[PDB]
């Protein structure tokens, strides 16, 4: 192949304000559509059955480049692809003169390459602060997955066999992609991405849309029915529990999804535990089920974010449990503020509360009910001791 | 048919730079140095024309680490000659220590010989590219924000969901808070406001308007309630201010030198 | 106001793409001239 | 709004130029496919 | 590389009247600029990416020799270096046909080599009696640093890896230098030396210069307002305290400077 | 004072000679490279 001469220079982006915390800071390489660095050796010159494997070698090289979102010689970006646009669509156009079997296989691989690009862009985007640490931990999980499963598989199997294994092929490439299940794990992460994206789109377009139990108690409270632009906390744990309810029967998929749900929600379980045992509200990303005002000092009015709730709050027992959690937290903060202490001693009651180590396990049965009941009894014991002896 | 697909693809890419030479020179380019192959410019790396668009894209992804290392080294060398508060110096030291760990990691990769392709080199430095990205974002406004503002921001980022951002923020916060504890220790045991650069909630205020020019009635020290960090209760902040004020009082006006010492 | 960088990048990328397009029209004209020399005979 | 409008026009012009370049390459390949039988 | 024939007699110095107490008493070796003992094998002939490690090894040898002030085959003293004159300036010029990455790393290491030369010359000078025991103890601490830390690092790490450790290279040389803190501690010592030097220069140029409590009390005592040519005692302990202040936050630099002050 | 003057003049001549030497060596090498091509 001949060599064309284009000025190619790597450099950090000058304007880094519209770039997320983990967005790519280096500029983009020269695109084949505008700045080709090779006089493309047209394919039909090696289309004969004796040059078929040479064509396969070229195409598999281009596919190993595509599987990480780089354009090969014969598999180039869509005409509408704009790399300087973080919202740009992502498609690949395949050399028309390619062997049709290679073309089919290359389409099926281009699919996973586009999924890789989209997921990379998605973890970059959700690494920001406005998305809540549930979605941030999810983005971290996506990045960890790519780097330590998908990139590992690519590098150590497909590229390594291209370099090392004779009689390697493109059908063996797709087979190896399907073996390690990395395509199914990518399909699960990309389905979760698509669901979060569809919900964001609904919340951004369906904007024109907008109990006596809240008064039956002695409460300076209010429901916060603000439908936030991006789902947070419970709104995304509902997405994950729904994707577990949908993928039942495929047990590897369910194990993967449950590992995801248990990793992502660790910090959320920490929030809920600290709330139900200390009345602490360490919510910097505004995603807990309840919050206060004045961010005179004790004059606090609690709100309930109906958007980030773990449950529906429609039924009777659901509102009972919700208000019991809010009440546990209120009583424990009142105790802490009374004793001027920063935390509540662990021995200030005979009822000990264990942490939350498996979120799905907490949400699945009535474990949330009994857990909040234990926390509520402990809070009421401490609170009535305070108010009856001090 | 013992010919691998790489050997079948090679004859069409012979007018390009072989991968092994690209690796030899990337060894240096990752450390923000120039070379005969990648003539690292002012702040550009000038990828040659014998490197096609796919290798060029992969080299952009890889050289993100080299350019980030260069920018962070520039920050370190700039602030190493300036007059900055101790907490900014601790932040600069954490930056330079990250750069030193990155250099050690890149040198281990290159010297081990286990890196045989650009894609494996990209996967190996991926998380290091991410850490350098975080470090270069956290310190974009280094010369424009005070140490306590950095404490507030890193306290916001200690709750991030990503474990890497959270860990970097936690370490930066722990170093800057060690030096803030040194500020507090100085003020509480000596009444000193030495080299705080306006990062402390207690500032020496010798600004008078003719009333008490010689500080007979004043003890020229003010206590800004708007600068008390969110991790210190205003009651304990007033107690700190009063402990320092009482130490300075006892030592300077009550001439109680032995007991104050 | 940094949208001006995408404007300059698109203008440069368009001009590069148009230099390719003009070069491919010169190659198109060369092929048409070579056809007009041979295909008539 | 004017900067965004120039971006929209320049993107449309890029997309049109690339579709024209693809079309001109199909014409180039058709002309080569005619000519190679004469020059061989 | 083929040998050249020059006269190299290592003898003591004839006149030692303007030499400090610890000043060097031998004469200087022949410089490459005037008396090269080898025909320099031009580096352009191993610029091929296959012979790159050969040029790397030659440059590493030159660097290990520069690190103690001895000019190498391709890294040499510049033109104004006069070895007999002790107040000479010190810079190295690097072979222009060297690989640019090697030139960059070599300039970085030449910084340390020049710092070693200047610090050795500094303690040699400050070993005199006209400098006071504070500067003399600082010169003793400088020489003990060199001998017990800088030369120990140099030999037992850099030369032992250049002789026994494959995969060693110039970038790993600079990494080793940065890891052992030798660059930071030597930069600290060189900053203190430069501060003492600017002080000496001010006191040498600022010659346009000129308490009632000693009278409120029965004290037949006067003030000696003499501004000496070199700082002594408190005028240097103040420099060290100022350095400890300017290094607040770098606990390693503060510990180093505090141990230096406690020693001096 | 006279001895110090002579030292300064001799030091200058030395520096100029050394700078001229390098300029001359560079010319010498360009000629060698041209000659090697011609003798080859």
């Amino acid at each position: 192949m001949e060599i064309k001469e284009v000025d190619d220079r790597a450099e950090l982006l000058r304007y880094t304000n519209n770039i997320p915390l983990l967005g790519k800071l280096v500029n983009h390489q020269p695109l084949w559509s505008t700045n080709p660095k090779l006089k493309s050796f047209s394919l039909e010159k090696i289309s004969a059955p004796d040059q078929r494997r040479v064509q396969e070698a070229l195409v598999v090289k281009d596919l190993l480049n595509v599987l990480i979102g780089l354009e090969g010689t014969y598999i180039r970006y869509f005409n509408d692809y704009e790399p300087s646009d973080p919202e740009t669509p992502i498609e690949f156009k395949i050399a028309k003169k390619m062997d049709p079997s290679f073309k089919t296989f290359s389409r099926r691989i281009v699919r996973y390459g586009k999924q890789y690009m989209i997921l990379t862009r998605a973890y970059e985007k959700w690494s920001d602060t406005s998305f809540g640490m549930v979605l941030q931990r999810f983005a971290y999980e996506i990045r960890r997955f790519l780097e330590d499963v998908y990139l590992k598989t690519l590098v150590e199997r497909l590229e390594r066999d291209f370099n090392k294994v004779p009689n390697f092929s493109i059908r063996e490439l797709e087979q190896i992609i399907n073996e390690t299940e990395v395509n199914k794990q990518m399909e699960l992460l990309y389905n979760i991405y698509e669901e979060i994206f569809r919900e964001i789109e609904e919340r951004r377009t369906n904007q024109s849309s907008q109990n006596e139990s809240s008064l039956h108690l002695r409460l300076m409270v209010a429901f916060d029915t603000t439908v936030y632009p991006v789902p947070k906390g419970g709104a995304i744990l509902k997405i994950f529990q729904q994707k577990i309810l949908e993928n039942l029967g495929d047990r590897s998929s369910v194990m993967f999804l449950k590992k995801l749900l248990n990793n992502i929600s660790q910090d959320y379980c920490t929030m809920l535990y600290e709330w139900l045992t200390q009345g602490i509200l360490n919510d910097p990303y505004q995603e807990f089920m309840t919050y206060d005002d004045l961010e005179r000092a004790w004059d606090t009015q609690y709100f309930i974010r109906k958007d980030v709730l773990l449950r529906d709050c429609d039924s009777e027992e659901d509102k009972n449990l919700l208000f019991k959690m809010l009440r546990t937290g209120i009583l424990l903060k009142v105790v802490r503020a009374s004793l001027q202490i920063p935390t509540i001693p662990s021995n200030s009651s005979d009822i000990t509360i264990q942490e939350i180590n498996d979120f799905a396990d907490l949400m699945e049965g009535s474990n949330l009910e009994l857990y909040v009941d234990k926390c509520y009894s402990r809070a009421n014991e401490i609170f009535l001791k305070l108010f009856f002896q001090g | 048919s013992s010919v691998t697909l790489r050997q079948l693809s090679n004859p069409y890419y012979v007018n390009t730079i072989p991968e092994e030479d690209i690796l030899k020179y990337v060894s240096y380019t990752l450390l923000a140095t120039t070379s005969a192959l990648f003539p690292f410019d002012h702040e550009q790396i000038q990828i040659p024309s014998k490197i096609p668009n796919f290798e060029s894209g992969l080299l952009h992804l890889i050289f993100e680490a080299g350019l980030l290392y260069q920018s962070l080294g520039y920050k370190v060398e700039k602030f190493r000659m300036l007059n900055i508060s101790p907490m900014k110096k601790a932040l600069i030291i954490e930056i330079s220590e990250e750069l030193q760990n990155y250099t050690a990691f890149v040198n281990n990769l290159v010297s081990s010989g286990t890196v045989v392709s650009l894609k494996s080199l990209y996967r190996e430095i991926y998380e290091n590219i991410i850490r350098l990205r975080i470090y270069c974002r956290f310190t974009e406004h280094l010369e424009e924000l005070s140490g306590d503002t950095f404490l507030i921001e890193l306290n916001i980022f200690k709750s991030h969901g990503d474990l890497t951002i959270r860990k970097i923020a936690t370490n930066l916060f722990n170093s800057m808070i060690s030096l803030y504890y040194e500020y507090l220790m100085n003020w509480l045991t000596k009444g000193l406001l030495r080299a705080t650069y306006g990062e402390f909630f207690i500032a020496e205020n010798t600004d008078t308007n003719g009333t008490d020019d010689d500080f007979i009635y004043h003890i020229p020290i003010e206590f800004n309630q708007e600068r008390v960090p969110a991790f210190i209760p205003k009651e304990l902040a007033y107690k700190i201010f009063m402990i320092g004020k009482s130490y300075i009082f006892l030592e300077k006006y009550c001439k109680e030198v032995q007991w104050t010492n | 106001k940094s949208l001006k960088h995408e404007i300059k990048e698109l203008r440069k990328e368009k001009n590069d793409t148009l230099n390719n397009y003009d070069t491919l029209e010169e190659e198109t004209d060369d092929l048409k001239n070579r056809l007009q020399a041979l295909e008539k005979e």
